């Protein structure tokens, strides 16, 4: 009955609080150093001149 | 002579400036709103673009004309004025009866025509209708008196030199008047007709197309049919006709251009609903 | 025993929290304090692609960044050329409702999907002519809702079942399927390394499946209505899930909890599609109120709109080299932007 | 499965007519272009006509033109070739290609089997010249087979269109290589190909017993499309 | 034009433009339905009557140089907002409705009353008309004979018999929209009935004529 749905809930909840967990300050500073690492070849953000635009 | 014409100046500015406002409204509205924008709206833009020039050039030229009393600028520009606004009178009658055309074929055939009826079809009609009316006006009037070889215009004033001839002002005014009159009232009463109801406090469905079919043909034929009896009367007998009442004519013909932003594009909820801004 | 349960959940629940509220020290904003804001990118239309008759659904670019897919309820799969804004194949489908589509990374296959229950997969690339149907696959109990192709010889699969599959489309068996939803299964999105990948459901959360074991590995839970589209960040350590309350907010996998959420009080109109740019400094999200929006996604402030389209915006998308962005709405069209 | 198969040729007394037949038979036919290529006794291939799907553009060559017709039926799969007032100089075995065309697509892919034809006694274009003409190889040993031309065939899209043909002894031509240095589908891999603009090579690495023949080269740029005379290759 | 052929691929996208354009001008001669209601209210019965397993099931018929497609969705038991958005751009929605109403799943008639209500007030079916149908009306008069009909309205003040109990319902019905630009078709149909197919035909009609006049201008 419920008690398999439970024993699968509580042993899913289990499993999944056994993992590691960095630092906030650490997942931003990645994620900000990725964003500005790649600036020059993202050419959205950048406007690409005419002469290599393949659009225009 | 100290009144009358300062009155008349001031109810021509008021018709040009109500002609000019409700074009470029209609222009505007047309533009700026997606759901106004429809590929069964081109010709309304085309019958403003015309309206608006007539309004404009026409009113206020033939206002200065009929005020100072003889035209100022010489025969050339009595010729190219008077071309433009019959090109573009006739593009807006022209406009009208695409119109008439368009209405007819969707609700007759209703599933097949709209699909069957892409947005270049539009263009090449409107291109046909402009075309068709600058063919028919402008070389003639330009033309007429190399062609005949000889020039009668007075230099005292302004009018087309071929209303002597009887053959080619009968043609020209029987077609522009009375075939596209005859074509929109004879689908506009098909219309009207297959508009019942089938089936087995609002007003019936059928009711409101005949108020608007009865007000679209009643605003065209009030204010155009004094301009053209007179000219048929008048090319067998000009004494016939006063000086007066053909400026009321010439005048009527500009006015049925002040209402057409009302009889086409104020029957649409979303235009109104605009309007309020 | 359902009791006792119930209080073993509640408390390891209560843990996750504590957890989760402990492993937090500061917020993105207070890093991003010092960064140079991207200014106002303005962005033009290129080409205009109009060959469909009715409302687009799904869309997918290819692996080279020039030909693209495009379906809809008109019952055709046509994929077009950018560059010259040519048709090069237009596929007839069996079933007229469609709602997802993909193109393969190789590029032989294109697949299709919708309230037909069944993912079918076609074949560009054979040697005589035509395009066929190679398979057509029937395991799902409810509507498709998107489909990404890891190879050409399996696919994954999330249906409105509750539940997500992954197949082999040799065989054509349903390899493995991943459970743990509640309601509606609405999107998916493959990592860089196609080794794990996350799904946003109708009970507003997402998860982090992994297509090996076949085993949930975190639950995400933020929004406060049902989730309509995801999107990995180009580094495969964070996400946006786009939801029907209006918001958008951006995951983080090691730190397990929210990072920083897009709104506006200016917008009410939920999303419809998510996508990033080639360097992750950008965040384009479809609205229901018919235009798109581009969010800095370093400093949650909004950098630009994307206006053209006269109805919902159903799909978006930006090429592997990040040059161009497509999009595409109800009004049957679908637009190039640089 | 694909199959070209023709049928027509014999012997014509000059000032005659005749009609070749092209029946396929295991793909879209409807869906495809079709070309005629004849070859002489002894010289190379050469181009003939030119039919595209749906029987829209229509081209011939210059020594043709007015004398053949090309058509094709579709609902019957069948191509023709109508001849009026042979020469003896039409004397030759002619071909049948397909070349389905769209954006990443392999034209000139499928060969006929071909046809005899005798017949008894009675400025703008791009040439391009092969000077190697007959070379002696060995099994293992890597050779170099050069084409030329006159005018570049690099086009501003990036594309350079030189198309190369293998034709084994007894035997109707197969595509190695496709514009310029795409491989087709299933030939293997020993074959590639490069070069830019006007100079040209086909690079073969470990060579054996079964790609022996002679190699030709074409241009795909502008019509009339250009062969050339062609390197033999024989064991040493 | 500097095209390199290169050209016979724009020839091949004119050719599949053009197939397009075929496929799509045939394809706007059929009516496209939606038919919506409940268990136990004849939905199916109309399906039988009419001439001629998941997923969409439809039921595929023609009459009088008209071509029909009625899809009932009716099997897909899942969220029901997150597919009508492309249920929409139909003709018209046809609704069942039973008349023998007077009994629990609340009164049947009560929550037909309320799924009316949701339906015709969805913001995807603001402005398509509505087809109703009043299934069942053979065994309304012995119930109506039998037992009154203030146990579902207990507000009823007027004669029990069949004309004035059967106008009520359909005001009651009918007294559910709010927007200007639809309208809603009413029939009695019994078990057993004659056709059908004429009361969707000649209603389909007149939706279509009245969408024709609302866009051309001319309402
Ligand atoms: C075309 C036509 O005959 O109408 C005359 C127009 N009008 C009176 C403004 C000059």
């Amino acid at each position: 009955a419920s008690i398999a749905q439970a024993r699968k809930l509580v042993e899913q909840l289990k499993m999944e609080a056994n993992i590691d967990r960095i630092k906030v300050s650490k997942a931003a500073a990645d994620l900000m150093a990725y964003c500005e690492a790649h600036a020059k070849e993202d050419p959205l953000l950048t406007p690409v001149p005419a002469s290599e635009n393949p659009f225009r | 002579k100290t009144f009358e014409v300062v009155f008349i100046v001031l109810v021509a500015g008021s018709l040009s400036l109500v002609t000019i406002i409700g074009n470029i409204l209609v222009m505007v509205s047309i533009k700026v709103n997606r759901h106004l924008q429809t590929v069964n709206n081109y010709f309304l833009f085309s019958l403003a673009c015309a309206d608006l020039i007539i309004g404009v050039f026409s009113m206020n030229l033939y206002t200065l004309y009929t005020v100072i009393g003889y035209w100022p600028l010489g025969p050339v520009v009595c010729d190219l004025w008077l071309a433009l606004d019959y090109v573009v009178s006739n593009a807006s009658v022209m406009n009208l009866l695409i119109i008439s055309f368009d209405r007819y074929f969707c609700v007759t055939k209703p599933l097949t025509y709209p699909v069957k009826r892409t947005t270049k079809m539009a263009g090449m009609m409107i291109a046909a209708a402009w075309v068709l009316s600058f063919i028919l006006w402008a070389p003639a009037i330009l033309f007429w008196q190399f062609i005949v070889g000889v020039r009668t215009v007075e230099d005292g004033e302004c009018y087309i030199q071929f209303f002597s001839n009887a053959a080619v002002t009968f043609g020209t005014a029987i077609a522009a008047f009375y075939l596209p009159v005859i074509i929109m009232t004879v689908l506009y009463w098909h219309i009207s007709r297959a508009s019942k109801s089938r089936i087995k406090p609002p007003p019936s469905r059928e009711k409101k197309v005949t108020r608007t079919i009865l007000a679209i043909l009643l605003a065209f034929i009030i204010t155009w049919a004094p301009y053209n009896v007179m000219v048929l009367i008048n090319t067998f007998c000009a004494p016939c006709i006063p000086n007066t009442v053909w400026t009321i004519g010439y005048w009527l013909c500009y006015i049925n251009s002040t209402i057409n932003p009302a009889c086409y594009a104020l029957c649409n909820a979303t235009f109104k609903k605009t309007f309020k801004h | 025993e359902l009791d006792q349960l119930r209080q073993e959940a509640e408390q390891l629940k209560n843990q996750i929290r504590d957890a989760r509220k402990a492993c937090a020290d500061a917020t993105l904003s207070q890093i991003t304090n010092n960064i140079d804001p991207v200014g106002r990118i303005q962005m033009r239309t290129r080409r205009t692609l109009r060959g469909h008759l009715a409302k687009i659904y799904a869309m997918h670019w290819g692996t080279d960044s020039r030909l693209l897919v495009s379906a809809s309820q008109d019952g055709k799969l046509i994929i077009w050329d950018s560059y010259t804004t040519n048709k090069v194949h237009a596929i007839p489908l069996r079933s007229s409702w469609v709602m997802t589509c993909a193109y393969a990374p190789s590029g032989n296959y294109v697949a299709c999907g919708g309230l037909d229950n069944i993912c079918s997969i076609y074949n560009l690339k054979t040697r005589e002519g035509n395009v066929r149907v190679s398979r057509e696959l029937a395991g799902h109990t409810g509507y498709l809702s998107c489909c990404r192709f890891l190879d050409d010889n399996q696919i994954v699969t999330s249906s409105g079942d509750t539940t997500c599959a992954l197949w082999d489309i040799e065989t054509g068996q349903q390899t493995t399927t991943f459970t743990g939803h509640t309601g509606d299964v609405m999107s998916l999105s493959l990592a860089p390394d196609t080794r794990l990948f996350v799904s946003g459901a109708c009970d507003a959360s997402a998860k982090l499946w992994d297509v090996r074991e076949g085993m949930c590995r975190q639950t995400f839970t933020g929004h406060e209505s049902d989730i309509n589209a995801i999107c990995f960040f180009p580094n495969g350590n964070a996400f946006a899930t786009g939801s029907d309350d209006a918001t958008c907010r951006l995951f983080d996998l090691r730190a397990d909890q929210e990072l920083m959420t897009y709104s506006h009080d200016n917008i009410i109109c939920g999303i419809t599609s998510v996508s990033f740019s080639k360097s992750g400094r950008l965040l384009l999200a479809g609205y229901d109120d018919f235009n798109c929006n581009v969010w800095d996604a370093l400093k949650a402030d909004r950098a630009g709109v994307l206006a053209g389209h006269d109805n919902r915006v159903s799909c978006l998308g930006v090429t592997d080299d990040g040059m161009a962005v497509a999009t595409g709405s109800w009004d049957s069209f679908l637009k190039i932007w640089n | 499965d694909v199959q070209l198969v023709e049928s027509g040729g014999g012997l014509v007394q000059p000032g005659g007519s005749r009609k070749l037949s092209c029946s396929a038979s295991g793909f879209a036919f409807s869906s495809f272009g079709m070309h005629w290529v004849r070859q002489a006794p002894e010289k190379g291939l050469e181009w003939v006509a030119y039919i595209s799907s749906g029987s829209g553009t229509i081209y011939y060559a210059d020594t043709v033109k007015g004398r053949f017709t090309i058509s094709r039926d579709d609902p019957k799969n069948t191509l023709f070739l109508q001849m009026t007032s042979l020469r003896s100089e039409d004397t030759a075995m002619y071909y049948c290609v397909r070349s389905i065309y769209y954006y990443g697509s392999s034209p000139f892919d499928f060969w006929g089997q071909g046809t005899t034809l005798t017949v008894s006694s009675g400025g703008s274009d791009i040439v391009m010249t092969q000077a190697t003409s007959s070379v002696p190889v060995t099994p293992g040993e890597s050779v170099s087979i050069s084409c030329r031309s006159s005018k570049s065939l690099l086009h501003s899209n990036g594309n350079t269109y030189l198309y190369w043909f293998l034709q084994r002894p007894g035997q109707s031509p197969q595509l190695l290589i496709y514009r310029m240095s795409n491989l087709a589908s299933g030939v293997p891999d020993r074959f590639s190909g490069s070069g830019s603009g006007t100079a040209f090579t086909l690079t073969i690495s470990r060579l054996e017993a079964e790609d022996v023949g002679v190699y030709y080269c074409m241009q795909h740029l502008e019509y009339p499309l250009t062969f050339g005379a062609g390197t033999k290759l024989e064991l040493k | 034009t500097l095209s390199a052929e290169d050209k016979a691929a724009v020839e091949r996208s004119k050719m599949i433009e053009k197939n397009l354009k075929e496929d799509g001008i045939s394809a706007a001669k059929d009516v496209k339905l939606l038919l919506l209601g409940a268990g136990e209210s004849g939905k199916s019965t109309i399906v039988k009557q009419m001439k001629i397993t998941t997923g969409i099931v439809e039921t595929h018929f023609t009459f009088k140089n008209l071509h029909f497609r009625l899809f009932d969705v009716g099997g897909q038991r899942s969220e029901r907002k997150k597919w009508i958005h492309c249920f929409e751009d139909v003709t018209a929605i046809i609704f069942c409705v039973a008349l023998s109403g007077y009994d629990q799943v609340t009164n049947r008639m009560h929550e037909s009353l309320m799924l009316f209500d949701s339906i015709c007030n969805n913001k995807f079916f603001i402005d398509t008309s509505i087809i109703l149908f009043l299934n069942k009306k053979d065994l309304f008069g012995e119930k109506i004979k039998k037992s009154p009909l203030t146990i579902c309205f207990p507000e009823y003040t007027g004669p029990n018999t069949y004309e004035d109990a059967a106008a009520y319902i359909q005001a009651q019905f009918e007294s559910k929209n709010r927007s200007p630009n639809k309208e809603i078709y009413c029939h009695m149909t019994c078990a057993t009935d004659t056709n059908n197919i004429q009361v969707v035909f000649d209603a389909v009609t007149d939706i279509i004529i009245a969408n024709n006049l609302r866009g051309c201008g001319l309402y």
